[PDB]
């Protein structure tokens, strides 16, 4: 199981970005999917989770209300949907599979990450 | 005697959401209904009386309808110290009948827990058994794994765990999880080690101790 | 053209002199001559402007002919009564106030002219003149519930402070306008554990108490209905004295029966320390007529005798004993005794 | 202000007799109606019976041979007894102040609109136990508690520093070991300036026993 990833790049102060997620040789439906950025020098933190359709999608304090996290099922892809941004925002975004279908957080495959950067 | 359903049994909201209950009764009670607020550790509260009566002092975003059989109880604008257990109760015929009830949730941001580890107290090692205790403060979604490993072997049927209530302000959980422990095994290892995974968590947290060191 | 009842102003004013330096003991009562003048001065009160005018009237129904001051002002009733000796009443009136209170005189002008003036005891009115037209119905009903709950809890006030245990004038009917009874039984006593005690507002409590478990339209349940200038109200059990006298409801006005129940229709006192009472078992309205009683031996009682509580109907508790320390407000020290020393008159 | 206190043993045994009290203040039992109320732990609320100003009392059908409820005007009390006992008798149990409404239909209305703080009683043929409390001591923001274990039945009661510290504080849900016994760890967050400054002790009350602890948690 591969989880590929791509959609980062370079954005002023201010603009959007659409992160994708494809994942090949598992099914993601029945597994949810958190994404988590590592800036230079610092550990990797929690961005948004999305659990299965209609369990809901949860997020962290400093992405409240400008990230919004989805998933197509049909499609195996996860997205991150990323306005708003502000130089803080940039690090190197990955994508992960909560092996657990009972949301305990089993991080066990990741994303080779994509580069996300703001800057003037 | 008149029975009542609730729906749903339990649900999860964000702060400012419209949230609605149900409740019906087995045969036609009027509006002989009232609704009760049990905030947990507490005795119930009426909330609403003859069905759509506010009780004094009850504010205004608590509301609600239905005459017959079939009851709505709607939160106009969810707080965070709403969350409770919410249930609605007959008086219509003796005797006096509650619902099941409906459990109140509040959903908010990603926490991730702060996890500690406690060694047994010297004074409880005198009576033959060692408790381990560790702790995973404030953390919100609910789940997480908590996982006990002794000299690097992992533990089963050997803890017990014990969460709190969703916090009133914060809105958040606790969990404690206590490994029970003989004395004579308790001696035998040294690395006791707690292992945490969440869904805030990019990788398991873990915090041990080394026994006398 | 208004009919105005000068002799229950002079029997008033009578009234107020004998009793202005009477000290209210611990068992001090007001007796049945008094209770019958303070019965007619209201009633009075009432039939001298009976009806609002057509063109300043409540769209909700309430009686503002009687709360408001634009009718009250105009009632000659009022007016008259105001004035009445040189105006000596309404210079007695305007030194009282419900914490000063000490005396049986005090008592009975304080309560009765805030009453017949639309006032209440802060002094302010039951209902303003420009509300009369209002179509507001939570905020008229709120005036109108305030207005009947502080008549009773200000005596009750007045009971705690004097320790006093039968002193009783009960809020007139038209004053219960989308008033709940239960809703003024619990607010009352939920906010003052003294008004609880055993010994402080005993007919004070019998008539709330009463009010409270039997409301005033009961539909389909009621067995008697009574009318008095449009103001009507309904029961199913016995109506003892204090609920007649407190509501202002007299035996000769228009009793309705929709059952073949048989009541006591107690109407006047006998030489034999008995009650003489007219009985009606048909259908359909109960005409009472006897002569009207003077103050001294009038009575407003009724039992009644149902087959199908019972406590209402026993006979030293429907009527109000003259005896002030034996007066009986509840089921514990209910008494049926004494029926050989009644009368029946038909 | 009424204001309603239930009483009564928390430990019964099977069979025997479930007696309790509730004492009312800021009125009179002979003013309004009353009602008893259980729950059991987790589960929903039941109605015992009720009981009008006369003192007659009403109860529920499923109890109606096993339930006896009466008023003591002298106290300003009225009891709860339950004859013949079993598990299914464990449970929170209430006093309320039943208000009434007669004055919208001949059918009352009824709410329990005052309760009182409801008492715990669990029917077991084992004998009370007290509390063994333990220090959970600390090794920015430090964690540090108190660890009582092996008591029974329930409830027990933890404070901190006699009510001075009251915000981040965790007293976890009791756990019934395999012994039989319960257990709970109550638990707070302070800052780590203060663990040699500030002085913590928990204050942990078990009354079916009659055990009264406080311990001092220190580094």
């Amino acid at each position: 199981v591969q989880l590929q990833e791509s959609g980062g790049g370079l954005v002023q102060p201010g603009g959007s970005l659409r992160l994708s997620c494809a994942a090949s040789g598992r099914t993601i439906s029945r597994y949810a999917m958190s994404w988590f950025r590592q800036a230079p020098g610092k550990e990797r933190e929690f961005v948004a989770v999305a659990r299965r359709s209609g369990d809901g999608a949860f997020y962290a304090d400093s992405v409240q209300g400008r990230f919004t996290v989805s998933r197509d099922d049909a499609k195996n892809t996860v997205y991150l949907q990323m306005n708003s941004l502000k130089p803080e925002d940039t690090a190197v975004y990955y994508c992960a599979i909560d092996s657990d279908t009972f949301y305990s957080g089993s991080y066990d495959y990741w994303g080779q990450g994509t580069q996300v950067t703001v800057s003037s | 005697d008149i029975q009542m359903t609730q729906s749903p049994s339990s649900l999860s909201a964000s702060v400012g959401d419209r949230v609605t209950i149900t409740c019906q009764a087995s045969q036609d009670i009027s509006n002989y209904l009232n609704w009760y607020q049990q905030k947990p550790g507490q005795a119930p509260k009426l909330l609403i009386h003859d069905a759509s009566n506010l009780e004094t002092g009850v504010p205004s975003r608590f509301s609600g309808s239905g005459s017959g059989t079939d009851f709505t109880f709607t939160v106009s604008s969810l707080q965070a110290e709403d969350i409770a257990t919410y249930y609605c109760q007959q008086y219509y015929n003796l005797p006096f009948t509650f619902g099941p009830g409906t459990k109140v949730d509040i959903k908010r941001t990603v926490a991730a827990p702060s996890v500690f580890i406690f060694p047994p107290s010297d004074e409880q090692l005198k009576s033959g058994t060692a408790s381990v205790v560790c702790l995973l403060n404030n953390f919100y979604p609910r789940e997480a794994k908590v996982q006990w490993k002794v000299d690097n072997a992992l533990q089963s049927g050997n803890s017990q765990e014990s969460v709190t209530e969703q916090d009133s302000k914060d809105s958040t959980y606790s969990l404690s999880s206590t490994l029970t422990l003989s004395k004579a095994d308790y001696e035998k290892h040294k690395v006791y080690a707690c292992e945490v995974t969440h869904q805030g968590l990019s990788s398991p947290v873990t915090k041990s101790f080394n026994r006398g060191e | 053209v208004q009919d105005v009842n000068v002799a229950s102003i002079t029997a008033f004013k009578s009234m107020i002199d004998e009793t202005w330096d009477k000290k209210i003991e611990a068992n001090t009562c007001i007796s049945r001559k008094h209770r019958n003048i303070i019965h007619e001065v209201i009633r009075d009160f009432m039939k001298a402007y009976p009806k609002m005018d057509e063109n300043k009237k409540s769209p909700l129904g309430a009686p503002m002919q009687w709360l408001t001051q634009y009718y009250i002002l105009k009632n000659e009733y009022h007016k008259t009564m105001l004035a009445y000796d040189n105006g000596s009443l309404n210079t007695k009136f305007k030194t009282l106030n419900i914490y000063m209170i000490t005396n049986v005189g005090q008592y009975i002008l304080y309560i009765v002219f805030c009453i017949i003036s639309g006032k209440n005891h802060d002094g302010t009115p039951y209902i303003y003149d420009s509300e009369i037209t209002s179509n507001d119905k939570n905020f008229i009903n709120e005036r109108i519930k305030y207005a009947c709950k502080q008549i009773l809890h200000g005596q009750l006030t007045i009971a705690l402070r004097i320790r006093n245990k039968f002193m009783f004038i009960g809020s007139p009917m038209y004053l219960w306008f989308n008033v709940n009874g239960s809703q003024v039984y619990h607010d009352i006593y939920d906010r003052n554990a003294g008004f609880h005690n055993k010994e402080i507002g005993r007919l004070l409590y019998a008539f709330m108490y009463y009010l409270s478990i039997s409301g005033r339209f009961l539909n389909d349940f009621a067995l008697l209905k009574f009318t008095y200038l449009g103001e009507s109200w309904t029961f199913s059990l016995s109506v003892p004295e204090y609920i007649l006298y407190g509501l202002g409801y007299s035996v000769f006005d228009t009793i309705e029966k929709f059952s073949n129940d048989a009541i006591l229709v107690y109407i006047r006192t006998n030489n034999r320390n008995g009650y003489d009472y007219v009985e009606f078992n048909k259908k359909g309205i109960a005409k009472v007529t006897e002569d009207k009683p003077d103050n001294d031996k009038r009575i407003h009682a009724i039992r009644l005798i149902n087959d199908s509580h019972i406590h209402f109907g026993f006979r030293n508790m429907v009527i109000i004993d003259n005896e002030c320390a034996n007066i009986q407000s509840s089921a514990e020290n209910a008494t049926d005794t004494g029926h050989h020393q009644d009368s029946k008159i038909n | 202000q009424v204001q309603l206190q239930e009483s009564g043993p928390g430990l019964v045994k099977p069979s025997e007799t479930l007696s309790l009290t509730c004492s009312v203040s800021g009125g009179s039992i002979s003013t309004y109606y009353w009602s008893w109320i259980r729950q059991p732990a987790g589960k929903g609320l039941e109605w015992i019976g009720l009981m009008y100003n006369s003192g007659s009392p009403n109860y529920n059908p499923s109890l109606k041979s096993r339930v006896t409820m009466s008023g003591d005007t002298s106290k300003n009390q009225f009891s709860l007894k339950l004859s013949s006992v079993t598990a299914a008798d464990t449970a929170v149990y209430y006093c309320a102040r039943l208000r009434y409404d007669f004055w919208s239909g001949s059918k009352g209305r009824y709410y329990m609109d005052v309760w009182g703080k409801g008492t715990t009683v669990t029917v077991s043929s084992a004998s009370t136990k007290g509390p063994s409390v333990f220090p959970l001591a600390p090794s920015g923001t430090a964690a540090l508690g108190c660890l009582v274990k092996d008591y029974f039945p329930e409830p027990v009661t933890v404070s901190w520093n006699s009510g001075a510290l009251t915000s981040g504080v965790h007293t976890f849900p009791a756990v019934l070991q395999s012994s039989g016994l319960y257990s709970l760890s109550s638990v707070v967050t302070v800052p780590s300036s203060s663990l040699g400054t500030q002085t913590y002790i928990c204050n942990v009350n078990h009354k079916p026993s009659n055990t009264k602890v406080d311990k001092k948690v220190e580094p």
